[PDB]
């Protein structure tokens, strides 16, 4: 049925984040509220294009933008960050309700050195009007042409010519 | 029609709500009156068939049968009213209901314009007759006789129904007119061969043809007299009416295929009349006599020549009025002696003088003297058959010679002889019997003057 052409191995070398889950989830909200610009249009690319291959250009940017956020903490209160994310992992659910004191310590540090405020409840869960440059695909499913529907029935009803016309029956 | 069908239908509530004892009176009144009305249709125009409505039409073949059926209706009433006067009012009313209904189907069948409408009512005649032979029969073999009559007629009629609807899908309409004016050459082919066989076998069984005829000696003999006429006097011709109409499309395949039917009828008619030469039941004697006459009609149709069709209708009407007469004759004795054996009641001219005279002209009409309509029919077929083949006059005349022996045989055995000693219950013939017999033979001899009315659609 054809060619399954896919991107080469050349473009699949991004500076992959080397962190673990706990440190990923320890920041989470601040990372989500400070790196939304590359997240939104890339995810919008994932939905609109309906194909992973066409969103490689945005796929690397979100990973790259993560590093700029991540190393920004290293030049700042990363020691409170280490104490935080090294206390989250100890819980099996990776739950924040048991690490509230370090939640404050990370928040109070990031509040003034950088200014990333704590996202209020429900703020992340919000549809956003992400600006984009790419035009919308003409057919995201690459749908082919459509069969022409059968001609529509019309015309005023007329009495059945010569009645029932079934064997000898008339009228 | 509506002018005959509606009065026929309206007799049904009339007889049901009639007076307790006036049922036989009133039913006889208007049935004769309706027959008088049906005399109007005896006229036919030049060539186009008399057309009244889309579903009903008449020609110079249906009308001579239409008058015969409606004229018959009074005759069954008086003949049957002898023994029927000894049962419940509802039972007697139910009989008159059934003859009226049976006649109603016959009138509508003969004037049917659509072949499907023809077949529906043609087979619908089974129900009124089947109950007549079974319920009111006066023997034990009637139970087997009714099954034989019903199954034989139905087993042939069902292929016709499949064949008939096939014409509807392929050719189009099955009106007896549009079929005629759009006749196409039915070429010889195996599918057409079975097409021919299906459209023909249904009418052949009801003739009946030699071999498909064993229902007749059982049905006719066991049937009550009101029935014993119609199973021999009208509805055998109903199969005849089917043949002369359905053969409009079966050309030219008919001449190639007719040979088994011609030989069966032409040779079997000698054998059937040979049964009549040695018989024991008077009803069976006339019954097998009907087979021989109908067998002569069977061969007559298949040459499909102007003379044959005329002699077909001439014999067809004449035999029905004749064979109906003989069944009245056998009825009179069967009531007096309460048996059907011929030799039991030898000698009737000595005791019943005019009964012998009616028997004389009855056996003479079957003998088919000139110019009796029986002779004017058989003679026409002989000339038509002779033109087809010169050898057939050996077979055709042999029956004419053979039919003389048996037709006069019950005349000798019953009438011309010493009266049987032990029998003592013979009564002077009721004026009903003699009046009925005159109602049979007077139109027949009167019809001799003008055979053009009954000569068929080719005069
Ligand atoms: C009780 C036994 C039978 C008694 C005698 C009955 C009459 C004898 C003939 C039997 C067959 C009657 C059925 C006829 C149906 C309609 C006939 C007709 O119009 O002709 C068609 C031909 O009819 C037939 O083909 C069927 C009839 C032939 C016989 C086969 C079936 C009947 C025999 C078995 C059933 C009945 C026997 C009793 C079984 C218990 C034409 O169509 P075609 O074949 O050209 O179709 C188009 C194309 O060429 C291909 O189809």
């Amino acid at each position: 049925p054809g060619i399954v052409e896919l991107p080469t191995l050349e473009d699949l070398k991004v500076q992959e984040v080397k962190v673990s889950s706990s440190v990923l989830k320890a920041a989470a909200h601040h990372y989500g509220a400070q790196c939304d610009k590359p997240n939104k249009e890339f995810m919008l690319c994932r939905w609109e294009e309906k194909d992973p291959r066409r969103c490689l250009e945005e796929g690397k940017l979100v990973n790259q933008c993560a590093l700029d956020f991540f190393r920004q903490i290293k030049r700042h209160c990363a020691e409170p960050f280490t104490e935080y994310w090294t206390c989250i992992d100890y819980s099996g659910l990776q739950l924040f309700r048991h690490c509230r004191k370090q939640q404050a310590k990370f928040d109070e540090c990031v509040l003034d050195k950088l200014g990333w405020v704590r996202p209020d409840l429900g703020e992340l869960s919000k549809v956003t009007k992400v600006k984009t440059d790419r035009p919308l695909p003409e057919n995201p499913y690459h749908s082919r042409a459509r069969p022409e529907p059968n001609p529509e029935a019309e015309g005023d009803l007329k009495p059945a010519k010569h009645g029932s016309r079934l064997f000898f029956w008339t009228m | 029609m509506l002018k005959i069908i509606i009065p026929t239908t309206m007799l049904l509530p009339m007889t049901w709500m009639s007076k307790h004892n006036m049922i036989w009176i009133n039913a006889t009144v208007h049935s004769l009156l309706i027959s008088l009305i049906s005399l109007s249709l005896l006229n036919q125009l030049g060539e186009n068939s008399l057309n009244f409505s889309l579903t009903f039409f008449s020609d110079s073949l249906s009308a001579p049968l239409l008058v015969l059926t409606t004229w018959l209706l009074p005759l069954m009433l008086m003949a049957s009213q002898s023994h029927l006067s000894k049962e419940t009012t509802t039972r007697k009313k139910l009989y008159i209901t059934m003859l009226i209904l049976l006649q109603l189907f016959l009138i509508m069948t003969f004037t049917a314009t659509e072949l499907i409408l023809f077949y529906i009512l043609f087979e619908a005649t089974l129900v009124p007759t089947l109950i007549i032979i079974t319920r009111w029969g006066n023997q034990t073999e009637r139970l087997n006789a009714g099954l034989y009559f019903l199954f034989y007629t139905l087993a042939g009629s069902l292929p016709l129904l499949v064949a008939l609807v096939y014409i509807q899908n392929t050719t189009g309409s099955l009106n007896f007119l549009i079929i005629h004016y759009w006749s196409h050459p039915l070429s010889n082919s195996w599918s057409n061969i079975f097409m021919w066989l299906a459209c023909i076998m249904a009418f052949m069984v009801k003739m009946p043809l030699y071999g498909l005829h064993l229902w007749l000696p059982k049905a006719h003999v066991e049937a009550p007299i009101a029935g014993s006429m119609v199973l021999a006097a009208v509805l055998l011709k109903l199969g005849g009416y089917g043949m002369m109409r359905i053969t409009t499309i079966l050309n030219p395949l008919t001449n190639y295929m007719a040979y088994p039917f011609l030989m069966l009828s032409m040779w079997g008619m000698i054998m059937t009349s040979s049964i009549c030469l040695r018989q024991t039941d008077l009803k069976s004697l006339i019954a097998y006599s009907s087979v021989s006459h109908m067998a002569l009609v069977i061969v007559a149709i298949m040459i499909q020549t102007p003379w044959s069709f005329m002699g077909a209708t001439a014999l067809m009407i004449a035999h029905g009025l004749t064979s109906s007469m003989l069944f009245c004759l056998a009825n009179t004795n069967y009531e007096r002696v309460h048996s059907r054996t011929m030799i039991l009641a030898r000698g009737l001219q000595t005791l019943l003088p005019l009964m012998a005279t009616w028997w004389l002209m009855a056996s003479l009409t079957n003998l088919a003297l000139p110019p009796s309509i029986n002779l004017i029919g058989e003679l026409f077929i002989i000339t038509a058959s002779f033109s087809w083949s010169n050898i057939t006059i050996i077979l055709m005349g042999m029956n004419m010679m053979i039919t003389a022996l048996y037709s006069l045989y019950m005349l000798i055995t019953t009438q011309r002889g010493k009266y049987t000693h032990h029998i003592n219950n013979i009564k002077a013939s009721f004026t009903r019997e003699n009046a009925l017999m005159a109602l049979h033979i007077l139109p027949l001899l009167l019809l001799t003057l003008n055979p053009k009315m009954i000569l068929g659609p080719l005069y």
